[PDB]
Parts: C-alpha cells; structure tokens; sequence
C-alpha cells in the first residue's frame, strides 16, 4: 500500500510540476511544442482538465502560422493519434470528444469515412456510449450521410446485440427524416413488426417496450382492418408472454395500452383487471398506475357522455 | 436488472453532524488537487450543503469571496480556479455562491451578463465557452445564471426555448443536442431551464414522468438511464426533475430515502456514490438535497431548479412556478 501511496504522491509531483510549467509557459506566451508534451502527460490521466485542451488548441492555432503546410499536417495527424489514445482510456470525457470535432472541423479534406469507422469501433466496445453516438451524428452530418444508411446501420446493431436503447432512439429520429411531415402507416406497421420480434426474443428488454409505446401513439378507430388485426394479434401474443413471464410488468402495461388503442369502452373491464395484476407485480409504480388508470377512467367517462 | 445490493448493516439513520464535519474539514489530499479544474463548483457544493444543514458559518466567506473576484476574467466569465479558463459552468457556480452569501457585487455583474450573452448562437443554443461546445447543460447554466442576477431579458429567450425543445425526444426526455438520447442529467437541465423560462406546459409530464419513475430499481436507488446502475447523483437529478414536473409521488419515496442513507459513510461522514463506496462533497450535496426533497425536517427546503435553499431564492425574488 505504501508504494501505491508514494507513487501517486509522485504522480502528483509530476502532475503538479507539469501543470505548473504549462501555466508558467502560458503567461510567458511560449506557444510551442514544450506545451503539447506537458499537456500530453496531464491530459492522458485527466482529460476532464478543460483548460489544458484549450492550451493545446492555442498552440496548434499559433503553429498553423509558424510552420509549413506539411509541418502543420503532421501536427494534426499527431493530434489525431493522441486523441485516440486518450479515448481508449477514458471514452466518456466531454473535452476529448469536443477537441476531436474542433480539430476535424477546421481541416481541409478530413477523412470522414475513417471517422465513421472509428465510431463503429467504439460502439462495438460500448453500444451505449452517448458521446460516441453524438460524434457519429456529427460525422454523418459533416459528411452528408443519408438517413437510409444510418437506418440500415441501425438494423444491424439491434439484431447483433442487446444494448439497443441508443439504437432504437436513433431510429426514432431517423424515421421522421425518411418521411418529413410537419409516421406513415406502412412504415409504422413495419416498425411494429421489428419491435415485437425484439421483445419476444428478449421480453426483459426494456428499450423495445419504450419504443413500442411511442409507436402506439404515432398516428384510432380510423383503425384500418390491417392495423386493427395487427394490434389484436399483438394483444394475444402478450397474453401468451404473460403466461410465460407472470412477473413481467412491461407486457402487462402493453396489454393495457393495446386495449386503449383498440376500444377503451369495450375493453374497460379487462383494463381494470389488468391494472390490479400490474400493481401487484410492479408495486413501486403503484402511484403512477393509479394516476394512469384515473386518466383513462376519465377518458372513458367523456366517451360515454358523447352517447345519444 | 443491473442494481446495487444494499447491505443489512448500511446506515438507516441521518448523520448530519458527521456530514458537516466532513465538509468543514474537506480541503485541509490527492484527488483534491486532481480536481482543481472544478474547484469553483466544488466550493458551491460544500457551501450549499452546509447551508442546507444550517452550518454555513463554519465556512470561510471572506476567503471564498476573494477567490471568486480573482477567478473573473476580462471577458467577464468566471474560471474554476485561478489561472484556469472561463466557462459557463463555473460562472453559474460563482453566482450561486455569491447569491448564497448576498454578495454578487463582489464580481462585475454587467460583464458576466455580457459574457453569457456572447455565447448564445443563432439557433438559440449556448456554447460553454469560446471553444464552441454546444449542450443543453449550458442553456441551463446561462438562464440560471441570468435569473439569479435578474437579467434573463439579456438573451434571446424565445430562440433559447426553441433550441431546448428541439432536444426533446420520443420518450419525452431531453439530450445534449438535437438527436441526442435522453439522459437524466440532461432532463434535469432542460426541465430546470423550462421552469425558469415559464415553459413547463411544453413538457409531456405523464410521458416524461413515466420515463423518470422507471429509473427506480428494486434497491430503491435511481439510475440516469436504462440498463445503468443506480446512484445518488442520478437519484438527485431524477427526483428533482419529477418534482419540477409535478410527479415526485410516482416514486417509492421510502425505498429511495433508504437507498440514499445507505450511501452515507458512518465513520468519516459525507455521502458516497453508492453504498460503502468512497465519499465526496458532490454526492454529499445531492444526498442531502435528495433527502430534503423527500421531506427531511432536519434539512432546509431545497430548490429542485437551482439546488439551493429555497430561503435563499425567496430573498432574491426568483422562484419558478413548477407543474401540478
Ligand atoms: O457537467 C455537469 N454535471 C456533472 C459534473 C459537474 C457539475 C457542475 C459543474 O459546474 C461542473 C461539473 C456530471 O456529473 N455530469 C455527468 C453527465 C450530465 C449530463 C448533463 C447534465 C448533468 C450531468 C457526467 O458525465 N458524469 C460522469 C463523470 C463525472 C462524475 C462527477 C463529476 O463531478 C463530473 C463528471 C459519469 O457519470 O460517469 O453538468 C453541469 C451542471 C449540472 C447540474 C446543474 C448545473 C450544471
Ligand atoms: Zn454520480
């Protein structure tokens, strides 16, 4: 333990001494290579130290006007490497990712296809890394990638693994872009089929249940006979799944929302039954469920006063 | 599925006096100096939690005020520490502290305002500093700073609202930027922003409240998004978010309280991340703030918007109407 203490006490002396020298160098106005090596040392272990990323940027900006095209091109490739080594160690620092956009945003021809491949690498390591997905969205835009490949990219990632909340969210933003209206039914139906598949494959998979609730709201009876049969078919599949997972709260809730989506008043008795079974399985959500049930019983009272 | 398991001999009692002493003594270590890059906010967290416990006098006002004036730069923004660079985050923290102390003219208020104004973009967003990072975190830092100062009118508020709303997602939550996935820390920033700008009627509270309350794991702790482990930080953000939107009761208050108390270190004091992990002033503030919002009578009432004593906000006449 004393060697671990003493080394970290020195890593201090070294983090502290390097930090000190960087700031000394900064008032002085020595915007040079010295600073890049010192910050290279500090930023590797603490990339949340934001001021130092700023120094690096300042040095690099100064040397775009003391070095040649070639010398400056070498500096950025060196910066790219540095960045990638910083990300392997902390793939979740805001400053590292923003420095990478900063750098790439000011290059002449940047290799965006390289950068999209980097995101695919980082996303197989951590499919939930929101910083990586945000960076991927930046690279896609900077490089005028079309919503269809990004949507094709999302097809892959769901089937491959079960860390899909981030992928289903991306789908939720991409589909509106394929059909830009201030969802079409054919599309809704196709997406409804992807999602049930996902949650019968793995019923404990909460992300698909959440995406599915969105799909249910996304545009009564103006229920076509197709949609009406698809929803009815979804309802029985969840009952089947309820017999298999009596503890599964997500399919129970979904059953309630399906019946709402079909016919509030006709399925009123079973909705009430379903709320009680559900509150018995998910007691922590007791209050939410009572409030949902009250909201629906109000809607059911409004629908009945529209009578004759 | 992923959850912490609380031990039977984790604390179930509130150790106020241990926490005050922990905060009163914090700063007299290793990760203390490793965290100089967020010193200003670190000071905010300690000061704020001490004041929530009525123990503010035990901190060094005079010293802290000098530190602050020396952290304001010529652009008018404020840095995290001396010699570090200005940023919206530390500008917020400095103004929150100056407001705790009724001492805002310690800094140049007009310069701060201009600084905050300078960082707004065409589409209504805010950059964190001159290097251009856009994040709804900074939309909150700007309007939070400006409202504690009475200068919300200084920025294009309509465009700011429009940007924040473009970050609203299919699940009723918010992320960093348009297209960004929903996350509890971003939900807190955006709902706090909409509270300040009077736009809570634009939130789908039942849909967002559902997403939020599904954060609570069987341990009683809350996570920041699906599949993640619960902790005290996410516990504050979610709860505070729920309270802003009128839905704090959608959570099991008893189970959450007990989670938070299990995060106390009964020997050293302070609060930790999750039970028996190592304590810090960040989770100490958010543990105490979280317990106050749940209704702990030993702790002053805490604003879920500014994460400051209500009584502080009452003095300066800034109290956003919340949903319900
Ligand atoms: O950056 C943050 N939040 C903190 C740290 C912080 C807070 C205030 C500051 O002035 C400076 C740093 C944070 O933990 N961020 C989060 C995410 C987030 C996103 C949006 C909104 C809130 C949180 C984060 O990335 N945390 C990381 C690591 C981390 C953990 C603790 C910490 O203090 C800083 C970073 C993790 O959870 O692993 O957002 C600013 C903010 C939040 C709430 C109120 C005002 C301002
Ligand atoms: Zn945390």
């Amino acid at each position: 333990a004393e060697a671990k203490r003493l080394e970290r006490e020195q890593k201090l002396k070294l983090y502290q001494s390097a930090t000190q020298a960087v700031f000394q160098k900064r008032q002085a106005g020595e915007l040079d290579e010295s600073v890049l090596e010192l910050t290279s040392q500090i930023l590797g272990a603490n990339p949340d130290f934001a001021t130092l990323w700023n120094c690096r940027r300042e040095v690099l900006q100064h040397l775009e006007t003391e070095k040649s095209p070639e010398e400056s091109a070498a500096l950025v490739k060196a910066e790219l490497g540095f960045l990638e080594s910083c990300l392997r160690v902390n793939p979740k620092s805001y400053g590292t990712w923003h420095h990478r956009c900063w750098l790439l945003s000011r290059l002449p021809e940047p290799n965006w296809a390289r950068e999209l491949e980097l995101c695919a690498r980082f996303l197989e390591a951590d499919e939930r890394n929101f910083h990586c997905w945000d960076y991927r969205r930046f690279v896609a835009a900077q490089a005028a990638v079309a919503p269809a490949e990004e949507l094709a990219f999302t097809d892959s990632l769901i089937t491959r693994n079960f860390s899909n909340y981030s992928s289903w969210h991306y789908r939720s933003c991409l589909l509106p872009q394929l059909h830009p209206q201030p969802l079409p039914e054919n599309v809704l139906l196709k997406e409804l089929e992807l999602v049930q598949n996902a949650f019968f494959t793995d019923p404990n998979d909460q992300s698909a249940w959440f995406y599915h609730r969105w799909l249910l709201g996304a545009g009564r009876c103006e229920l076509s006979v197709e949609k009406s049969t698809v929803l009815q078919s979804e309802l029985e599949s969840c009952k089947e799944l309820q017999e298999l997972e009596p503890e599964n709260k997500w399919c129970l809730l979904t059953i309630i929302l399906l019946m709402r989506a079909l016919d509030p008043l006709l399925y009123e008795k079973e909705t009430l039954q379903y709320f009680s079974t559900l509150k018995a399985v998910d007691p922590m959500r007791a209050a939410y469920l009572d409030d949902l049930r009250s909201k629906f019983l109000l809607e059911n009272s409004v629908l009945k006063m529209e009578y004759a | 599925q992923k959850d912490v398991t609380i031990k039977s001999d984790a604390p179930d009692t509130l150790l106020l006096e241990k926490h005050a002493d922990y905060i009163a003594s914090y700063g007299s270590d290793y990760e203390y100096c490793m965290s100089e890059y967020l010193r200003m906010s670190g000071v905010y967290w300690g000061l704020t939690v001490m004041d929530l416990m009525g123990q503010l006098h035990r901190m060094n006002k005079e010293e802290i005020l000098v530190f602050i004036k020396s952290c304001q730069h010529e652009c008018g923004g404020v840095s995290a520490s001396i010699g570090h660079d200005p940023h919206l985050l530390y500008t917020l923290s400095a103004v929150q502290i100056l407001t705790l102390y009724d001492s805002i003219h310690v800094i140049n208020v007009d310069k701060v305002v201009a600084y905050v104004q300078s960082l707004q973009k065409e589409d209504g967003s805010f950059a964190g500093d001159i290097w251009g990072e856009i994040d709804t975190r900074f939309s909150f830092c700007a309007v939070a700073t400006l409202a504690l100062l009475g200068k919300l009118d200084a920025i294009n508020v309509e465009k700011a609202i429009e940007f924040v709303l473009s970050c609203m997602n299919f699940d009723g939550g918010f992320g960093c930027r348009p297209g960004s996935e929903s996350h509890a820390g971003q939900i807190y920033c955006c709902t706090g922003f909409l509270a300040i700008t009077s736009q809570l009627h634009q939130v789908n509270s039942d849909l967002l409240g559902w997403w939020l309350c599904e954060r609570q794991l069987p341990s009683g702790g809350l996570n920041g998004r699906p599949e993640k482990l619960p902790d005290v930080c996410y516990s504050w953000w979610v709860l505070a978010s729920l309270k802003i939107i009128g839905r704090l009761h959608w959570i099991d208050r008893e189970k959450l309280r007990s989670f938070i108390l299990a995060c106390q270190d009964e020997e050293t004091g302070g609060f930790a991340d999750r039970p028996g992990d190592m304590v810090d002033p960040f989770h100490t503030l958010f543990g105490i703030a979280g317990l106050s919002l749940l209704g702990e009578e030993q702790i002053k009432p805490v604003s879920p918007v500014f994460c400051m004593p209500e009584e502080v906000l009452q003095r300066v006449n800034v109290q956003p109407e919340l949903v319900s």
